[PDB]
């Protein structure tokens, strides 16, 4: 089973929030530029084909049981020039309204509370070369999942993070049987101070600092058909909690945990590459991977297949994913479904994610 | 906000009966597991 | 209307039925969607599910054709 998973604050930041990347096995760091390219790689916002774009995405939890328990996302990008773009995203995980009542009075004004977790971020992407671009993003994360009662304070826990992303999109290169295109991308995200849910300097949780490196290739057939294959590797930049012991009986574990929790996030980013009894072979177990293929017809129909695999010793989240995308005139609708292949019950099973984007403004030529 | 009332179970009636069972634990510096109803002791060394 | 006694409970709570046909079916679901509590032929108001781990839970009340879904907190 899972052996010593990495524990981080606000894990909902790692959940894919859009259907397009959900259908591609939860990867977007090296796919084609799109409106949802904020959680994955803001650097391709400078490569966007359309000037302005807005998008609303819905991921339901407990689809059969009840509504209002879902992860929604609103993204808006605007590329002012051929070289730069400003984007803003808002992710909101919520349980809906919950009524708090202590007495059976039919006429009783009760308190309705909505525990939630939202991240509001803004990114600037600048195209350095004709085929390469960088991006810097600032994110504010707020968690209000706990409910105010006696001896419990429901003050929200907030934090700030910075994301550095880079995207490379080569020119359309002709081959023997087709004329494909190469893409690459990297993203170091969720870099910031620890979030303290108890508002105490003694108890803090690492932000889910993440490193995503990916590459993709497009086979272009007849100039109207595309097949893009993408591969992404993801690694958490958070130190792994100690396992059995690395110095009485419980005192060794206590000392190990005290040493682990007394580590700065800046030092924790570099310490993530190692800090375990295992070597490089065991270090490769910290990297999760995703491989997807997306077929584009008339640039208006999209059929996406993906496979996402984590290590069985951490997270244990491997699955296949299907996705469909349709563009009518300026509105693109994406639907995604997930077939889990792991032993742990994925909370996204039997869930159809929905995504809806509108594109407006003038057109920018692709190089 | 509630008034202080000599009625704890909120049945509007004040009970005056004293039929109960009594249990007791000692509080001593050197208590150990196996006596005084003690089942577990966790010693924490380095508290921040 | 269906009434749930203190919503941020420890696992022990109560139901607020309005003195109607007492047999109702109560089902408590975890956030994973797993079935964690079943109760048919239910008439006792007090519900003891304090063995469940902390978190939000979904309570379904089925009373004849009436269906109701509410969210409770176990802390
Ligand atoms: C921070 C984001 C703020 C929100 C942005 C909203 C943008 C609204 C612009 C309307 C729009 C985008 C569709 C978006 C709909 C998504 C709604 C999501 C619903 C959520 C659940 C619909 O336009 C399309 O929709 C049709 C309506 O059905 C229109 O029909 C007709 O529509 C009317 C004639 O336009 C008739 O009156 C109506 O009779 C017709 O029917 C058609 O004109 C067209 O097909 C077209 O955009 C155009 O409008 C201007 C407005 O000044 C926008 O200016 C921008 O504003 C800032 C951008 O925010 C930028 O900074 C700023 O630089 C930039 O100048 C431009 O973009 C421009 O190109």
């Amino acid at each position: 089973d899972i052996e010593r998973p990495i524990t981080t604050g606000v894990p909902f930041l790692l959940v894919a929030a859009d259907a397009r990347a959900a259908g591609l096995g939860d990867q977007g760091v090296a796919t084609s530029s799109d409106v949802f390219s904020q959680q994955w790689n803001p650097a391709k916002y400078a490569f966007a084909e359309d000037a302005q774009g807005l998008s609303i995405s819905y991921t339901p939890y407990l689809t059969d049981l009840a509504n209002d328990i879902s992860l929604g996302q609103v993204t808006y990008y605007n590329k002012i020039n051929d070289r730069s773009a400003f984007a803003g995203s808002f992710r909101y995980f919520g349980f809906g309204g919950i009524e708090l009542r202590q007495t059976g009075d039919p006429n009783e004004p009760t308190r309705e509370v909505n525990p939630n977790e939202f991240a509001l971020d803004g990114s600037y992407s600048l195209k350095l070369s004709e085929t390469f671009s960088m991006a810097v993003a600032a994110r504010y994360i707020r968690s209000n999942l706990k409910v105010a009662t006696e001896e419990i304070d429901a003050s929200a826990a907030g934090s700030f993070a910075v994301d550095v992303a880079g995207f490379y999109q080569s020119e359309e290169i002709a081959y023997s049987d087709f004329n494909g295109r190469w893409r690459a991308g990297f993203n170091i995200q969720n870099l910031g101070p620890k979030i303290s849910y108890d508002h105490d300097d003694l108890s803090a949780n690492f932000l889910p600092a993440n490193l995503r490196v990916g590459g993709g290739f497009d086979f272009i057939f007849d100039d109207y058909n595309k097949l893009g294959v993408s591969l992404e590797l993801t690694k958490l930049l958070v130190p792994t909690p100690p396992g059995p012991g690395t110095p009485s009986q419980s005192q060794a574990d206590e000392a190990n945990y005290k040493k682990y929790k007394d580590i700065g996030w800046v030092s924790g980013i570099f310490k993530s590459f190692g800090d375990a009894p295992g070597g490089f072979s065991e270090e490769l177990k910290e990297i999760t991977y995703s491989a997807a293929a997306e077929y584009m017809y008339q640039d208006a129909f999209a059929m996406r297949l993906g496979y996402y695999h984590e290590s069985p010793m951490k997270g244990a989240k491997q699955f296949f994913s299907l996705g469909a995308g349709f563009k009518y005139s300026m509105i693109k609708v994406d639907v995604s479904y997930l077939f889990s292949a792991s032993k742990v019950k994925n909370p996204l099973e039997n869930t159809l994610r929905f995504s809806l984007t509108f594109n407006f403004g003038d057109k920018y030529e692709t190089y | 906000t509630l008034p202080d009332v000599e009625d704890i179970n909120r049945d509007n009636t004040m009970s005056t009966i004293n039929a109960y069972y009594e249990y007791s634990i000692d509080v001593k510096p050197g208590m150990q597991v196996g006596e005084n109803y003690i089942t577990d002791i966790r010693e924490v060394t380095n508290v921040d | 209307e269906i009434v749930i006694f203190p919503n941020p409970s420890d696992g022990n709570f109560n139901i607020g039925l309005n003195n109607f046909n007492f047999p109702y079916s109560l089902e408590i679901f975890s956030f994973t969607g797993q079935k964690v509590f079943e109760k048919q032929n239910a008439s006792d108001s007090i519900i003891s599910v304090s063995y469940l781990p902390s978190g939000i839970y979904i309570v379904k009340i089925e009373k004849d054709s009436k269906t109701t879904i509410k969210k409770i907190i176990i802390n």
